[PDB]
């Protein structure tokens, strides 16, 4: 009797920032995914690899939504083999990644007068990340050669910024909300193909 | 942990933060300009403190890294910008005793205040009716009291100030490494390249004097025809031969010849084209006019303007108890936000106001991909002179029918450009000599050429042999006239007005040429033509990043400012005024005084 949780996720007064991305599992449950892509409310839902046509009946063995929240400039950034901020040091997707990805705007529900501060990303990082990776830590970068010794200072950098969204802001800053449809592809017997 | 990775570091902080700091700072400013009250101004001053704070913390920081071992041009561009350091060198004693020299000489202008001699009670003050009377009066004596009464009322109170004003900029000067004040100043057009576009902060002056020396006879040409037409209005006083007296070129200081154009109109017959009546005549608005203005520019090639401009802009004077300053102006308030608060009425000079702001929008608009410190036109004049390109494009008769203003059976007559170009010419061309000349002066007393006592001798000689006015009551070392004008007391540049009127007829005539236009150049439109454009497009993109030496030779294909378009420009006129003035004497003599 238990429902996949689609609507409780949209209907969240908060998501999490993108470098604490959530990860929820859809199990012992079945969703319509042609009904959300015939209404084509989205402008951008452009996704390669899986074709759409004639391909719903070959089974996947499970699948994973993740979701987070970025601006609208960087939502060609989350696309495999691509480099800037958000790809290289927040999400990173593999290079063979079959599936989709699905963005719309949400300039209403989070932009708020006087700037909404909670959001936040990661600026500066020693490495790149390997695909489908997170870090929460807050070590402060050390850039000089100096040790830091823990507190902020010359060559001394705090990870962490925030990201300022306001309403009347153009369209480029205004804040958009991205959510991935991840589907593993092993060679598995795939029980629940979830038509 | 080479030095490069520690300056990318340092700007990459220093980007990401100044952004939000200068969002709300504008926001701030704007929301105060449009609803005026205590609680606005308040805020104002708040914000703007926070982000001095912020950039005078950042640059004494940054003042640290080496500059010579950056060896990549647009990182070398980005920390030579942060690390001005201008006014931080002087000592804290001496930079509140400029800050309060500055204020009072603010004041002072602002609150100036002049008396007639006949009757003591009518005192009027600058702004509200002083320029009313210089603009619309005709009688000698009515102009002569006014002149008189604001230098007396204002110079000898300035001067003093302006004394020890002149010290501590100097002193300032010297401190960071500069000769003088002068220098400080030209240093803006001062810029270093590696292959042969650099530019040296001495090459302004020669260039400045090439310009002025070609220049010259048209003006002595159209000096000698306001002369002979002045002459008639004025019998007694006007002598032939000698400098046309100051206080009758129609403003307060001659910066503008444009009010004397009822006294000299050729042909008074016919009249000039107008079209405020067939734009009521159609009942259109407002937002027809920016809408029409929008239709020419994506025309010419450049994209539509953003869907925030129309729901946050101010296109009409509001009701209400709501009060607003009526100054037209151009607004950027950063991160994707661009605005236009104007009180637009149905008049063709609003109709080209809102296409000259609509142009700083386009430029705006077009280099923001750049880094935020690069975020600026290639110099000063850049700016203007992209706005006047396209009012001078679109006051064109074609394009007025084109639209459906005038009637199609309408043709144009030479009389009616004859007029046009006059009326051109005397706001244009006049206003050259007298800024020419007032850069001088001032670099000329920030260096120590001029010695304290002669200051009036020589402003005086300098008028008497470059401009061609004569005084009309002799002034003593006591007066301070310079000091009259806005820009003197407020400590603003002015050779930026010679650089953009000379910039402007360049860019016209490459994007002419390039559009196929055949005939005299006053009759260029540009409309329907995507090349000229994509060109000026080109030109835009890059911003503060090259040199403004590379940005000219993008458009144009020079690396210098030439004069010859502008001659080109006003050739028929050239040709009517040396057939006009057969009879009549060219030049002028010094000798001759009102006062005698
Ligand atoms: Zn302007």
């Amino acid at each position: 009797t238990n429902l996949c949780p689609f609507g409780e996720v949209f209907n969240a007064t908060r998501f999490a920032s993108v470098y604490a991305w959530n990860r929820k599992r859809i199990s012992n449950c079945v969703a319509d995914y042609s009904v959300l892509y015939n209404s084509a409310s989205f402008s951008t839902f452009k996704c390669y690899g899986v074709s759409p046509t004639k391909l719903n009946d070959l089974c996947f063995t499970n699948v994973y939504a993740d979701s987070f929240v970025i601006r609208g400039d960087e939502v060609r950034q989350i696309a495999p083999g691509q480099t800037g901020k958000i790809a290289d040091y927040n999400y990173k997707l593999p290079d063979d990644f079959t599936g989709c990805v699905i963005a719309w705007n949400s300039n209403n529900l989070d932009s708020k007068v006087g700037g909404n501060y909670n959001y936040l990303y990661r600026l500066f990082r020693k490495s790149n990340l390997k695909p489908f990776e997170r870090d929460i830590s807050t070590e402060i970068y050390q850039a000089g050669s100096t040790p830091c010794n823990g507190v902020e200072g010359f060559n001394c950098y705090f990870p962490l910024q925030s990201y300022g969204f306001q309403p009347t802001n153009g369209v480029g800053y205004q804040p958009y909300r991205v959510v991935v449809l991840s589907f593993e592809l092993l060679h598995a017997p795939a029980t629940v193909c979830g038509p | 942990q080479s030095t490069e990775d520690l300056v990318n570091t340092f700007l990459e902080k220093f980007n990401y933060e100044a952004e939000e700091l200068s969002y709300q700072s504008s926001l701030a400013s704007w929301d105060y300009n449009t609803n005026i009250s205590d609680e606005n101004v308040q805020k104002m001053n708040n914000a703007g403190a926070k982000w001095s704070a912020f950039y005078e913390e950042q640059s004494k920081l940054a003042k640290t890294y080496p500059l010579e071992e950056i060896q990549d041009s647009t990182v070398k561009r980005q920390l030579r910008a942060l690390q001005h350091s201008g006014s931080s060198v002087l000592s804290a004693d001496k930079n509140q005793r400029l800050n309060t020299i500055l204020n009072s000489m603010s004041t002072i202008y602002s609150t100036g205040k002049a008396c007639n001699p006949s009757n003591p009670q009518e005192c009027l003050l600058l702004e509200p009716g002083l320029d009313d009377i210089m603009e619309n009066s005709k009688d000698y004596n009515e102009r002569l009291w006014a002149w008189e009464g604001w230098r007396s009322e204002v110079g000898k109170q300035l001067r003093p100030l302006y004394e020890e004003y002149v010290a501590l900029k100097n002193e300032m000067a010297r401190a960071n490494n500069y000769e003088d004040y002068g220098d400080y100043w030209r240093g803006d057009y001062e810029e270093e390249w590696e292959n042969g576009y650099n530019y040296s902060r001495n090459q302004l002056i020669d260039d400045v004097e090439h310009t002025f020396t070609q220049i010259m006879p048209l003006y002595q040409h159209l000096h000698a025809y306001v002369r002979t037409k002045l002459m008639d209005t004025y019998p007694s006083y006007i002598s032939p031969t000698g400098c046309l007296p100051a206080h009758l070129l129609g403003d307060m200081w001659g910066r503008f010849w444009t009010n004397l154009y009822p006294l000299t109109v050729p042909f008074g017959q016919k009249p000039n084209i107008d079209v405020t009546n067939a734009m009521v005549n159609q009942s259109w608005d407002a937002r027809k006019i920016f809408k029409e203005a929008e239709k020419f520019f994506v025309s010419v090639g450049l994209p539509n303007m953003t869907q925030g401009f129309w729901e946050n802009s101010m296109l009409t004077e509001p009701s209400d108890s709501r009060k607003v300053v009526c100054h037209p102006t151009a607004w950027d308030l950063g991160k994707g936000d661009f605005r236009i608060k104007m009180c637009t009425k149905v008049t063709m000079d609003d109709f080209l106001t809102a296409h000259h702001e609509m142009g700083h929008i386009q430029y705006d608009m077009a280099y923001a991909a750049q880094p935020f410190l690069l975020r600026n036109g290639a110099n000063e004049g850049f700016h203007e002179a992209v706005g006047e390109i396209m009012s001078l494009s679109a006051a064109t008769p074609n394009h007025l029918k084109n639209i459906g203003l005038l009637p199609p059976s309408f043709f144009e007559d030479s009389e009616t450009e004859i007029n046009f170009l006059l009326k051109q010419a005397l706001t244009i061309v006049g206003t050259l000599p007298f800024t020419y000349m007032l850069e001088k002066w001032r670099w000329m007393v920030f260096k120590g050429e001029i010695p304290k006592d002669q200051w009036m001798k020589t402003w005086w000689e300098m008028k008497r042999n470059i401009v061609g006015v004569v005084e009309p009551v002799p002034h003593d070392e006591t007066y301070c006239d310079p000091a009259s004008l806005f820009h003197v007391a407020n400590d603003y540049s002015f050779i930026r007005y010679y650089t953009r009127t000379i910039y402007q007829f360049q860019f016209q005539e490459a994007l002419c040429q390039i559009a196929k236009h055949e005939g005299p150049l006053h009759k260029c439109d540009i409309s329907n033509s995507s090349e000229a454009g994509q060109k000026l497009l080109e030109m835009l993109k890059l911003g503060k990043s090259k040199p403004w030496t590379y940005a000219l030779e993008i458009v144009v294909g020079a690396k210098n400012m030439d004069v010859r378009p502008l001659l080109n420009y006003f050739e028929p006129l050239f040709t009517w005024l040396k057939e006009q003035n057969r009879n009549s004497f060219v030049g002028w003599n010094t000798d001759w005084s009102p006062y005698a």
